């Protein structure tokens, strides 16, 4: 077609605009960077905040919300010439860029239950679930032949979604010569792209009760390959438009609309080194102290978390021989002691938690299974709630009402980290690496003091030698105790929001002091705000300590010494039985506090703290 | 006929308690359960309808 176009005010001007847009001269901007960034990570497109456009300049951010198609185009070109500018030899490398949007989108956002035809040829905003993936297959886009018999090659061009409607004469594979000689294909040499679709489903969370739900189509390009997967929670930015049926003589009117994405998201220094120097011990007497303001008292328990939130090293040796680096925990307690309190405020800090309560979820769903894809005949693996949770944390109320065989396959994954599955036609060995927060009622309702652990209990010895830690919890009626527990909860209860009217319906590193929340005496300290909770416990965990040589015995010691007591401890019985996972847990102990205090190799004291966590929990009067 | 502090206790339950979320992110139910028990035919389902 040698139809061409001489001038587009609109266009033009559009273009113009971006030019303006992405300059970062004069201004604050920092998309000079960003392209730099893209630059020195070989990656080509990029993400720009639709509320600064709309700051910067309105009425483009109007036209784009609007209208899509051309207004994208433009910021493509934009992008091109741009680049060119900076680093015209990088450019060189790829066809065109392309523009991903970020911000607040307004009426826009929208659910896949209130997407309608109004929001066509316009960028919608989408949060939903991932139901349905496809394998990813290339695409031909650039063909290259050559001609044995006269000694010549052609190059053929593909642009198929480029342009709005395609017409038979384009792809065309080319197979003959002009002289009927025979081409050879040449696959080394032609470009091909990658292409994927998927399906989203509004999440059951937000959907009405009781009612269907609905799902959006859409359709994954070369870069955006390998950024989803089925049973993911994701935010969806994209246009959404119609889908052009194959030739026909008599139509029925209604067409397919598919959602064709821009951007998926996975919805989610001095001060710490300052602090960490300055403080050392105080570094985990703080953190244990001010783990959770709204549950009154138990030191150990918060500690024992604590542990869980840094936790071990892994080791890996020559042989292949893997060493386990998690920690678990079993609370035991009467009733009102607040563990499901704890186990929520494990669940919100914990960067991977999933909640799985005793009969809420099986044996099957909580490891793997194994189905038949009906579609191919093949056989295909769906992960379980342990293995989604890799390097992360499982919490499982009501811990003794789970079944048997629940927990002997629970074994795998606390022994060894792995779950090994099998069925004729597949087998595979996945990784599990997690750690478990556990919580279960005694069998007679209330603790009895005067019956041994172990009836109270009633689980066997190895299940118990599988748990790192055991505490048990008990609700004393002390009246000076009861007037403590009564002070804190009502001062709770009373205290509202700042900023909120009495009477209405429904970063520093210390927290502000408050009058009812922490009180008049503890002015004198501080608690840690959560935020540089959160970094300091993200980068303890980086932190890899080293055990030495002055530890090692004294720890051999105490293990042959508390063998040895087993003999001695005549007045008090014991909770837990003393295998060899206990030195284990000892060492695993110590390394957790040596991360807790940020340095580079296991002290004296890490291994006392463990060693008292361990006789405290060990044994009860 | 009579249940005057049952009534009242009732209304109290149809009113219902405040709801309060905390800075640590846990959160206290607002909301008030109780429980009947008693013999057959002492009017404890007419009041549950
Ligand atoms: N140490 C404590 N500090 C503050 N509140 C507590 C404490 N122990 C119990 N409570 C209160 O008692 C209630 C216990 O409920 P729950 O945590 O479900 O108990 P359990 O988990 O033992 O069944 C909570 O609402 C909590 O407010
Ligand atoms: N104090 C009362 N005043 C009026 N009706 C009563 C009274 N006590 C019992 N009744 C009548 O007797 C019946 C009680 O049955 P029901 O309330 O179903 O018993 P329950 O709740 O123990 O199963 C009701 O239909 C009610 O009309
Ligand atoms: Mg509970």
């Amino acid at each position: 077609a040698g139809t061409v176009v001489l001038d587009d005010v609109e266009l033009r001007e559009a273009q113009r605009d971006y030019l303006d847009f992405l300059d970062d001269e004069e201004d604050q901007g920092i998309y000079q960077s960003k392209v730099r960034e893209l630059i020195s990570d070989n990656q080509y497109r990029l993400i720009v905040n639709v509320n600064d456009l709309r700051r910067k300049n309105e009425k483009r951010a109007n036209r784009l919300l609007n209208n899509a198609f051309e207004e994208l185009v433009a910021f493509q070109r934009a992008l091109k010439d741009f680049v060119a500018s900076i680093d015209a030899t990088y450019a060189k490398q790829y066809e065109e860029f392309y523009v991903g949007l970020e911000g607040s989108f307004g009426s826009k956002h929208v659910s896949p239950r209130t997407l309608t035809s109004c929001f066509l040829s316009c960028v919608v905003c989408v949060e939903g679930i991932v139901t349905k993936c496809s394998l990813v297959r290339p695409k031909v886009v650039r063909s290259v032949h050559y001609c044995p018999a006269t000694k010549k090659t052609i190059e053929r061009r593909y642009s198929d979604l480029t342009t709005l409607v395609a017409f038979p004469s384009s792809s065309v594979y080319p197979t003959k010569d002009e002289e009927n000689n025979p081409l050879e294909t040449e696959y080394g040499l032609s470009v091909y792209k990658d292409h994927q679709t998927i399906t989203i489903q509004e999440m059951p969370e937000k959907a009405p009760a009781g009612q269907l739900p609905r799902s959006v189509d859409v359709i994954l390009d070369d870069d955006l390959v390998d950024k989803a997967k089925p049973g993911d929670r994701v935010q969806v930015v994209g246009t959404y438009r119609c889908l052009p049926g194959k030739k026909g003589g008599y139509t029925s009117g209604t067409f397919r609309t598919v959602l064709i994405a821009c951007n998926v998201k996975q919805m989610s220094i001095a001060k710490i080194k300052k602090f960490s120097k300055t403080r050392s011990k105080d570094i985990f007497d703080q953190l244990a102290k001010s783990l959770a303001p709204s549950i009154h008292g138990h030191d150990y328990v918060k500690k024992a978390i604590l542990c869980l939130l840094l936790g071990g090293v892994e080791r890996d040796l020559e042989n292949g021989s893997h060493i386990r680096g998690d920690i678990n925990i079993l609370l035991i307690g009467d009733p009102s002691v607040a563990k499901s309190q704890l186990l929520r405020y494990v669940l919100c800090t914990a960067p991977r938690a999933i909640p799985t309560t005793g009969r809420g979820s099986s044996g099957v769903g909580l490891t793997a299974a194994v189905t038949t894809d009906q579609e191919t005949g093949e056989r295909r693996l769906e992960a379980g709630a342990m293995v989604l949770a890799d390097r992360g944390v499982v919490c499982i109320d009501e811990f003794d009402k789970m079944s048997d065989m629940d927990r002997t396959a629970i074994h795998e994954v606390m022994e060894q980290g792995r779950v090994t599955i099998a069925k004729a036609g597949i087998h595979a060995r996945l990784n599990a690496r997690c750690s478990v927060l556990a919580a279960a009622n005694p069998v007679y309702g209330r603790y009895d003091q005067y019956k041994t652990p172990m009836e109270n209990i009633g689980l066997q010895d190895s299940l118990l030698s599988r748990f790192d830690l055991l505490f048990i919890m008990l609700d004393q009626m002390d009246p000076e105790q009861d007037r403590e527990i009564s002070d804190h909860v009502l001062r709770m209860h009373r205290y509202r929001a700042p900023g909120e009217q009495d009477g209405d319906a429904m970063t520093q590193i210390y927290e502000k002091h408050d009058n009812l929340l922490h009180g008049t005496k503890k002015k004198k300290e501080k608690m840690v705000s959560a935020a540089f909770m959160k970094k300091y416990i993200h980068v303890a965990k980086i932190i890899k300590p080293v055990l030495t040589q002055e530890s090692a015995t004294y720890i051999a010691e105490e293990y042959s010494r508390l063998r040895s007591q087993d003999s001695m401890s005549s007045d008090t019985a014991r909770t837990s039985p003393v295998t060899a996972r206990t030195l284990e847990t000892l060492i695993r102990l110590a390394t957790a506090h040596a991360k807790a205090r940020m340095s580079k190799t296991v002290d004296l004291q890490d291994a006392e703290e463990a060693v008292e966590l361990v006789q405290y929990a060990y044994f009860k009067k | 006929f009579g249940g005057t502090d049952m009534k009242k206790a009732i209304a109290c339950l149809l009113f219902g308690g405040s709801r309060k979320r905390l800075p640590d992110g846990l959160t206290r139910r607002g909301d008030i359960n109780l429980l009947m028990l008693g013999d057959p035919g002492t009017a404890k389902s007419q009041l549950l309808k």
